RNA sequence: UAACCGCUGAAAGCAUCUAAGCGGGAAGCCCGCCCCAAGAUGAGGCCUCCCACGGCGUCAAGCCGGUAAGGACCCGGGAA
RNA sequence: CUCGAUGUCGGCUCGUCGCAUCCUGGGGCUGAAGAAGGUCCCAAGGGUUGGGCUGUUCGCCCAUUAAAGCGGCACGCGAG
RNA sequence: AGUGAGGGCGCGAGCGAUAACGUCCGCGUCCGAGCGCGGGAACAACCGAGACCGCCAGCUAAGGCCCCCAAGUCUGGGCUAAGUGGUAAAGGAUGUGGCGCCGCGAAGACAGCCAGGAGGUUGGCUUAGAAGCAGCCAUCCUUUAAAGAGUGCGUAAUAGC
């Protein structure tokens, strides 16, 4: 569901879908990189050319494993831990992404692009 | 602005767009078993019993202290202050009407007796590197000359259940005036199918 | 301004006010604001 | 010699009751103090302070009781008004009847409302003030107004008492 | 009310918030918020109720029944 | 005083007071436009993060943060 | 026969930082070793005072007398009023009260007031401006409210206070 350290997962310009955050964005006070939250981190895993590399951003969550809890009461869990990198402003990394829906997301909503973008089977 | 209840239990409903949860209050409907005056009791205020439970059984006192202003055969009763009675008799059948906020308390489940562990938040001590005590324990307790010996009022091990306590604001969601019952999406303060009470107080400026 | 001490008035025609064993010095220049008190 | 001397015209009701004393005029039955050895008269049309003494003490209450009952007779005489000026384009005015328009907050809600002698004069409202009765509250209250917004030492949109020469600082670089 | 801002005013026959008297003002102090609490011998306040209980050397503040006025005991049950 | 006996570090866990208060606010001051800094007096209310390496508390460094204070109590804590 | 090492206080030199309930020596007292009573809150050595034993006797030290607790909430004359009492220096101040002193042209005072704030006062440099209210000094005259070689708000001098 969170984590402080983190082996989590990505998917856009990704190095690698992986990189491994320190902790939370929010209220000074983390401990968690919760499902549509923003966070940081660098490069764990490694990755073919692209001007990605080994270094470290922030961005946002997706997925997580132990309850989306949402707001009517509609409820869902993926086993799958990732999140979208982002460039400053959040505008988010890559120009694609492999995944989809789902409000938690929109809902946060700054990242309307990564709304469109991965939409899917996937 | 009070209500004297029969806690029920607590369960899940659903509201305008979303569903959300709620709990399950009920109360017969309490009476003037007894008034403070003020010139009675300057603390004027009303004291009433919500239900009754057999008859056989019930010391001639009781039976007289109603005799009073005469009311019925129960054994739930309370008092409360600053709260007129523009009534000899009350249910909630409207007393207490939704959409509206409210504030209130109960029994409070009662615990046991676990220590730092328990009480208190902080579970216990660390466990490994030591073992001569395996994960948690009791905290420190004062010192050499400083105060020189054991200090006088930090939280402590045991008992911590059997008492009682309260809820700041909560809602008061739904009226069911049939069966005297009110859903609110509550702390259930303490138990449920047992004892409680609901008052409101907030002049609260957001 | 103020100062546990110093205070010899100064602008030019600054005001020397007894005030609750306050030494407040009193000007038509903030930049006097004497609170030695 | 010095420090004690003023007649109190109008046949005003000049009396001295509870060791208190009551100066009747417009209305104003201002309560002037009256320090147990201050002590005065008023006959023919001259009224003066004593001095049982001529100390510190004393003599401070002297100029006092002079000067501030001396008050009490003017004022009960006319009606205390307090000449005041409003002025900065950013300032709204008028009396809406018993508050304080006024407007510069940029959420103007001003609703005040007047104390007593107060009664509220918007002829400009440019040139705008109030009247009161008792010299020391009215003064008063006229800054209570004052105060909330009228600074502006540098670039000015205040309430100014007659509105002194306000003294004023450059801004940015020039 | 803290610093800090003012009103009315002298002693310093012009002035000053300043002993005099009045006001402004801090997430802080008493309260308002919940939780204890007359073993606060300085309460108990109110309600109902058995009778002023019955025998003994007056000083009967001792005995026995007195009242199931009530409660305890044992039993049986309890998120206590 | 103590050698017929007082366990010294580092850390842990539970901490308790303190103000020369760090974040908090209240402020007069500015070389104060705004914003933002910086310059003192008032006030402890709550608050006063994770890791890295180093047995080191200090420290230097990563990432934030409103902020990530100094210190009293044998540099609190072995009858924990 | 016993101590053969002791400390404290005051004064006088060491030393030490002219620090320490430091340690060195000396004059004295001290305290132990009596120094058991008073006492100053209570405190081995700071002022009083030597206890052989009594008194339901009286005079006194020191130091005390509103009360807690014996003893005038004495009298007399002041001076502070901050609570100093109820630890502190450097140093700061129209604190408080006191000198022993200076201004009184009732040729009626000072803060408060009124009005004029006078004509050569007009470069000296700089004059873009000094024509007191821009920098290197000027130290004169007439003239009356008695006279500002102009103490001061200032820009372009100047003009206004």
């Amino acid at each position: 569901m969170i984590q402080p350290q983190t082996y989590l997962e990505v998917a856009d310009n990704t190095g690698a879908r992986k990189i491994m955050c320190i902790r939370v964005l929010k209220g000074s006070n983390a401990k968690y990189a919760t499902v549509g939250d923003v966070i940081v981190a660098s490069v764990k895993e490694a990755i073919p050319r692209g001007a990605v590399k080994e270094g470290d951003v922030v961005k946002a969550v997706v997925v997580r494993t132990k309850k989306e809890v949402k707001r009517p009461d509609g409820s869902a869990i993926r086993f799958d831990d990732n999140a979208a990198v982002i460039i400053n402003n959040q505008l988010e990394p890559r120009g694609t992404r492999v995944f989809g829906p789902v409000a938690r997301e929109l809902r946060e909503k700054g990242f309307m692009k990564i709304v469109s973008l991965a939409p899917e089977v996937l | 602005m009070k209500g004297i209840l029969g806690v029920k239990v607590g369960m899940t409903r659903i509201f305008r767009d979303d569903r959300a949860v709620p709990v399950t209050v009920i109360l017969a409907g309490p009476c003037p078993v007894v008034q403070r005056r003020t010139p009675e009791k300057d603390g004027y205020t009303a004291v009433q019993l919500g239900f009754l439970p057999q008859n056989p059984k019930r010391v001639n006192r009781p039976l007289k202290g109603h005799f009073a202003k005469a009311g019925v055969e129960p054994v739930r009763i309370l008092r409360e202050i600053r709260d007129f009675n523009p009534e000899g008799d009350t249910v909630t059948v409207e007393i207490f009407k939704p959409g509206e906020r409210v504030d209130v308390t109960g029994t409070s489940k009662g615990r046991g007796f676990a220590g730092v562990m328990k009480r208190w938040n902080f579970a216990g001590g660390p466990d490994s590197h030591g073992a001569h005590k395996i994960h948690r324990h009791p905290g420190s307790i004062g010192n050499r000359k400083t105060p020189g010996r054991v200090y006088k009022g930090k939280k402590m091990a045991g008992h911590y259940g059997a008492e009682r306590v309260t809820v700041m604001n909560l809602e008061v969601v739904d009226v069911i005036p049939e069966e005297n019952l009110l859903l609110v999406k509550g702390a259930v303060p303490g138990p449920n199918g047992g004892l409680v009470i609901v008052r409101e107080t907030k002049k609260a400026a957001k | 301004m103020k100062v546990r001490a110093s205070v010899k008035r100064i602008c030019d025609k600054c005001k020397v006010i007894r005030r609750h064993g306050r030494v407040y010095v009193i000007c038509e220049n903030p930049k006097h604001k004497q609170r030695q008190g | 010699i010095g420090r004690l001397p003023i007649p109190v015209p109008k046949g005003v009701s000049v009396e001295v009751a509870p060791g208190r004393v009551k100066v009747k005029g417009p209305k104003g039955e201002l309560e002037v103090p009256v320090s147990p050895e201050m002590r005065v008269v008023v006959e023919e049309g001259v009224v003066r302070v004593e001095r049982p003494s001529d100390e510190r003490r004393h003599k401070s209450l002297h100029g006092l009781t002079r000067t501030l009952i001396a008050n009490a007779v003017k004022g009960v005489s006319e009606g205390y008004s307090k000449e005041l000026l409003i002025k900065g384009i950013g300032y709204r005015a008028r009396l809406v009847g018993r508050a304080l328009e006024l407007t510069v907050g940029f959420s103007h809600p001003v609703v005040v409302e007047p104390p007593e002698g107060i009664t509220f004069e918007v002829p400009e409202p440019t040139r705008v003030r109030v009247s009161g009765i008792d010299k020391q509250k009215v003064g008063q209250v006229a800054a209570n107004i004052r105060a909330i917004r009228k600074p502006s030492a540098y670039h000015e949109k205040g309430i100014y008492y007659a509105g002194e020469p306000v003294r004023l600082k450059p801004g940015k670089a020039g």
